[PDB]
């Protein structure tokens, strides 16, 4: 949303914290202040240097959209209906569902993701099986919402024209990313004897255990005894010296580690970040455990 | 046959077993055990150290599971007591044979020094629904049929028994009872 | 108006003298378990939150009976309060009694209580609607000795033969939602005991501020997180859109509230979502059912065990489901635009987003009433007068009174 | 059967009575039992109320179905208190962590890639000088494993029945074991064959 | 017929002896709405599935409306062969992988 004063129009980019208020001199801007929505009031403790708005939907409202939609409209000359679309859409104000019609309204040859990367940077792809399995809910999903919503009975317009606004097939976006000149590369942990294994293995989850709570700590303790590196990752807010504490009772000195830097070797450090879950590297001669490894709740 | 029956006694040398069996030992009214459920076969096989024992799990199946990996390290000792497969108020008798299997295992409790029916049972595992499900008193005072080789019996009398056991009478014998 | 208007004054300043002239005995400071307690919320608190926590305290610390509301709608950190204010309460030697209209409510509040104040000697039981005697006789309802410290439950421990040993607070979320025959006994326990009451019903700001020396008033608004909003169609009653958007929730493991108001035909629209979807489990709820299997039919829903629910809009508006996430209104035409916001309100309150579908018939046109009304909800200054009638049932309950002869 | 306390009415006894007099009870999962023994009187007077009921039997004469209870299930407390009345300890086994009660020092056999992880660290234990068995349900697959782990760098023998595993080789062995236990007390792992396939 | 294809058609009759067999536990007698109920639940409890038999293909939509009547939380369709080949593959696969409770 955007309001216009005299002199000073308030806008608020889809992508901002605040919105911001722009106060003009002549044709050029002289103050840019961030407000607040609930007292309108500038906010003087933050301050602006630039803004970027970016658009509110992924199209732009030009006059071909309007004619094209106004010859549409005269294919199908209340609010949920679609010629009250087409109805604003001749006018130029955009409407809730307009993103189903570029291929009628904007008809262009449609580009995917793997386009936009800079030249030569890969992809990589986390559990393939999975992305495949998700992949067929949503092509499913998707065309279950076009044959519903673009139905002539919906209508009271071509539904193949608007394929090509869908999804496309798992090997298809392979295949375009790699014509393009992106690598396909896949992170799994189901075996290959074909794939290359990392040296890494996951940590020890305490299930809500005590036993298996001490074990852990007396894991670290031995692995720090060793000189080897350990340390205890936690996301949570003010749950980090509990964990020192804990490891107190475990009889495993820890500190609180500044954030940013690496553990020591000997000493337990206790780091404050984000990590869903613990990782065990031999070879870096290091393991870190996380605060979901050793409560089982999620953050 | 007891397979399994060194390696569970090899895991029973732990102090926390130990523990369990030393606490049973005294017989305390209350006792809450706590742990993963790949250890009921190892609870059960210490609490059998002191005596007999009945084990109870949620569902048939697991009963099946239980009683199966048990006779891995007693053998005829663990005998499973079933469920019926249908509801005590239902228009519908329950299998031949899990009733079998229930009023075979009443009796071997009854007499546990009695080779024909088994060895001395240490562990029967069963049901919920079995545990909650009343009985008749007098289920194992019903005699059943022995016959074995040389016994003096009368054909019409055995007869007469059978069919007192509810067993249904065939030209040619297809199902059990 | 004015002598209308008197009644409800005196009897708020005469509650409020009685009160501060009657006796109470006071709570000490915070118990170091306490603190650490605070360690274990595992979000960040609002300033709001902070300072009613600080609020709650003062008055409890003092030794003034307490009566303070929380104001502020669902989601935010009043339950949170309420753990709190009952771990300092259990921690001074007092027990806690939580008092709710719902055994839904009874049992979710159970739920956030068991969780927060485990790690600690805190004995939380609670008595509701389904619990059998076994439980309920000996373990909740045979409280003498002061074993179970923080309780939770419905208008059940309020019948004859309920004893505390030495209570010290009561806590009431959703006061508004008792009946006549219990309201008076909240309403008699609050010189005797520090409460403290709960409600999401909002109040004008002119009313927060008017009744600031009469009824200690602690209201928060600051959100955890941003709440982002419902995505809102509206349109015509299609079958294949409803079908779609309800198996775009099951897909996603969620459930979805079917509002169809006419309880004569809901059993009919029930054996027609069950035709458009028929790997969903389907039940239907409204007010005419009596209270038993209303009670277990939604508690089957929270418990995950039905995927749509078939309600009316006043079962649907007193059920709080954060897994939720799709509203479907048959007849949209025939709400008030406050009904429809109530309805959508409920849905995508947390970190997944909801959808809601207003539809209309497709057999018979709009009449001139509702065109503009939907089109009002499909935007995201016409709704500003629905949102005052929201208001204006929070004033009923904070007065006492309806007067709706006089707010006419 | 479900005319019994009306053909033979008689006082009704429990399981619990005819085990030896000594013998306690160990519930599994106590939560889940008593989760099922509210659904089996549930389904169970449903059945109750539904296949003897005034619109199902003949009319001029209706059936005591107060009396039919006699029969149906009794509860779960009612059940726990006539087995410790009567010289049964009611004993109690869980997944859930209780502080009130007494945890054992057992873990559970990780296996869900999550096999040569688990190869690896059969070798790595083994290594180690402690006790190490697998169990496998046919004599075939062990003789698979013996060479499936000696493919990896882990020697790998058969046990004879009723023998304990030799402190430093793994060995698979034929038994029924579901799953298996890892207790450090002992420096014993165990490792079942239904939680190493993926069967 | 075994024997005469012997040299033609070999064959290796492979059956369940009926002392393995656990038979199926059969009920005879009159329809009872809360009969038919009862014993679906008790299916469905235990996490089951079940058959519904109507051949009528005319009135089966009826007929799966009548046991939603019955157990109104038990998800049901219907399948046939006047129906279009790969909806009845569907609807079909989709009983398998447990996503409905009655056929």
């Amino acid at each position: 949303e955007f309001a216009v004063r005299g002199g000073i129009l308030d806008v608020f980019p889809p992508t901002a914290e605040h919105p911001v208020r722009v106060e003009f001199w002549g044709d050029e801007i002289s103050e840019m202040r961030a407000f607040a929505i609930a007292d309108q009031r500038s906010i003087p403790e933050v301050p602006v240097q630039t803004v970027v708005a970016v658009p509110c939907r992924e199209l732009l409202m030009t006059d071909d959209v309007r004619e094209r939609a106004a010859a549409l409209a005269a294919e199908h000359p209340v609010p949920g209906t679609v010629p009250d679309m087409l109805a604003k859409l001749a006018e130029g104000i955009p409407v809730d569902g307009m993103e189903a019609l570029l291929p009628l309204l904007h008809p262009i040859e449609p580009t995917t993701l793997t386009r936009h990367l800079p030249e030569g940077a890969p992809v990589l792809v986390c559990d393939p099986e999975k992305v495949r399995t998700r992949a067929a809910d949503l092509i499913k999903t998707g065309r279950e919402f076009l044959e519903a919503s673009w139905s002539t009975a919906a209508v009271g317009i071509d539904l193949e024209a608007l394929g090509a606004s869908g999804f496309v097939t798992f090997e298809e976006a392979r295949e375009a990313a790699r014509e393009g000149g992106h690598p396909w590369w896949t992170l799994s942990q189901l075996s290959d004897e074909s794939a290359v294994e990392l040296d890494i293995r996951s940590a020890p989850s305490a299930r809500g255990s005590q036993h298996n709570l001490e074990e852990i700590f007396a894991m670290l303790r031995a692995h720090v005894a060793t000189g080897g590196y350990a340390a205890v990752v936690t996301p949570g807010i003010g749950t980090a010296h509990r964990v020192v504490e804990q490891l107190g009772e475990a009889d495993t000195a820890a500190t609180i580690l500044e954030p940013g830097t690496a553990p020591k070797a000997g000493v337990v450090g206790v780091l404050k970040g984000p990590l869903c879950s613990g990782v065990v590297l031999p070879g870096a001669n290091l393991v870190i455990i996380t605060e979901t490894d050793l409560t089982g709740n999620r953050v | 046959q007891t397979p399994i029956a060194g390696l569970v006694e090899l895991a029973l040398s732990d102090p926390s077993l130990q523990d369990v069996i030393r606490r049973a030992a005294d017989r305390p009214a209350d006792l809450a055990l706590v742990g993963p459920a790949s250890a009921r076969v190892l609870v059960a096989a210490a609490l059998a150290q002191n005596g007999p024992l009945l084990v109870v799990a949620a569902t048939g199946r697991e009963a099946d599971e239980l009683t199966a990996e048990l006779r891995g390290v007693f053998g005829d000792s663990v005998a499973l007591f079933p469920s019926w497969e249908t509801l005590p108020h239902e228009r519908l008798s329950p299998g031949v044979e899990t009733v079998g299997a229930r009023l075979m295992l009443l009796r071997r409790l009854a007499r546990p020094d009695d080779e024909t029916l088994g060895a001395p049972l240490r562990v029967v595992v069963t049901t919920t629904r079995s545990l909650l499900q009343p009985m008749a008193p007098d289920l194992v005072d019903i005699e059943p049929v022995t016959l074995s080789v040389g016994a003096e019996m009368e054909f019409e009398d055995v007869v007469a028994r059978l069919v007192d056991l509810s067993y249904t009478r065939v030209d040619m014998v297809g199902k059990r009872g | 108006a004015r002598r209308a208007v008197r009644e409800i004054a005196s009897e708020l300043v005469a509650l409020y003298a009685k009160r501060q002239s009657a006796p109470g005995h006071a709570f000490g400071p915070d118990t170091p378990w306490q603190a650490e307690m605070e360690d274990a919320f595992g979000f960040t608190e609002t300033i709001d939150q902070l300072t009613a926590i600080q609020e709650v305290k003062s008055d409890m610390e003092k030794p003034v009976p307490m009566d303070r509301v929380i104001c502020g709608d669902v989601g935010y950190g009043k339950t949170e309060i309420a753990v709190r204010a009952a771990f300092k309460a259990v921690q001074d030697g007092k027990q806690v009694a939580v008092l709710v209209p719902t055994t839904l409510l009874a049992d979710q509040h159970l739920q956030t209580f068991t969780n927060r104040m485990a790690g600690f000697p805190v004995t939380v039981k609670g008595l509701s609607r389904f619990t059998d005697p076994a439980e309920s006789r000996a373990v909740i309802e045979g409280l003498k000795d002061g074993s179970v410290d923080v309780v939770i439950g419905t208008h059940r421990l309020l019948q004859t033969g309920v004893t505390w040993k030495d209570l010290g607070l009561i806590i009431v979320d959703e006061e508004q939602r008792f009946g006549v025959e219990h309201k008076e006994h909240i309403k008699s326990m609050r010189t005797h005991v520090d409460v403290l009451t709960m409600s999401a019903t909002p109040i004008p700001r002119t009313l927060e501020m008017s009744l600031a020396g009469i009824r200690e008033m602690s209201t928060i608004l600051t959100p955890p997180e941003e709440r982002y909003p419902v995505l809102t169609y509206v349109g015509p009653h299609d079958d294949k859109q409803v079908a779609a958007a309800l198996r775009r929730e099951l897909l996603r493991d969620g459930q979805a509230f079917y509002i169809h108001n006419r309880v004569r035909t809901i059993d009919e629209a029930a054996a027609r979502v069950r035709q458009l979807v028929p790997e969903a489990r389907v039940v239907v709820a409204h007010g005419q059912m009596n209270e038993e299997t209303l009670e277990k039919t939604v508690e089957g829903f929270w418990n995950r065990e039905y995927d749509i629910l078939v309600c009316t809009t006043i079962v649907e508006t007193g059920l709080d489901i954060s897994n939720a996430n799709t509203l479907i209104v048959e007849r949209a035409d025939t709400f008030g635009l406050s009904q429809l916001h109530q309805l959508r309100g409920r849905v995508g309150r947390s970190r997944e987003r909801g959808y809601a579908y207003f539809l209309y018939p497709p057999n018979k046109p709009l009449t001139e009433t509702a065109y503009d009304r939907l089109a009002t909800i499909a935007q995201n200054a016409g709704m500003a007068v629905a949102m005052k009638d929201l208001e204006i049932r929070g004033a009923g309950n904070v007065l006492g009174a309806e007067q709706s002869g006089h707010v006419a | 059967e479900a005319l019994l306390p009306l053909l033979h009415p008689i006082e009704p006894t429990t399981l619990t009575r005819h085990l030896p007099e000594g013998a306690p009870v160990l519930v599994c999962d106590p939560e889940k039992v008593r989760t099922r023994a509210a659904d089996l009187i549930k389904t169970g007077r449903e059945f109750l109320e539904a296949s003897w009921s005034t619109a199902a039997v003949g009319g001029d004469a209706p059936i005591d179905l107060e009396a039919l209870g006699a029969s149906g299930f009794v509860t779960f407390e009612e059940a726990r208190e006539a087995a410790r009345e009567g010289g049964h300890p009611w004993w109690t086994l869980s997944q859930l962590s209780d502080e009130s009660a007494v945890e054992l020092d057992i873990r559970s056999a990780p296996s869900a890639h999550n096999l040569e992880e688990i190869f690896a660290m059969l070798r790595a234990h083994v290594a180690t000088g402690g006790y190490a068995a697998v169990v496998t349900p046919g004599i075939g697959t062990a003789h698979r494993v013996v060479e499936q782990l000696g493919e990896a760098d882990t020697a790998a023998t058969i046990l004879e029945p009723g023998t304990a595993p030799k402190a430093g080789v793994v060995g698979v062995l034929k038994g029924p074991l579901c799953s298996g236990v890892v207790l450090p007390g002992a420096n014993l792992v165990i490792i079942t064959e239904t939680d190493l396939t993926g069967n």
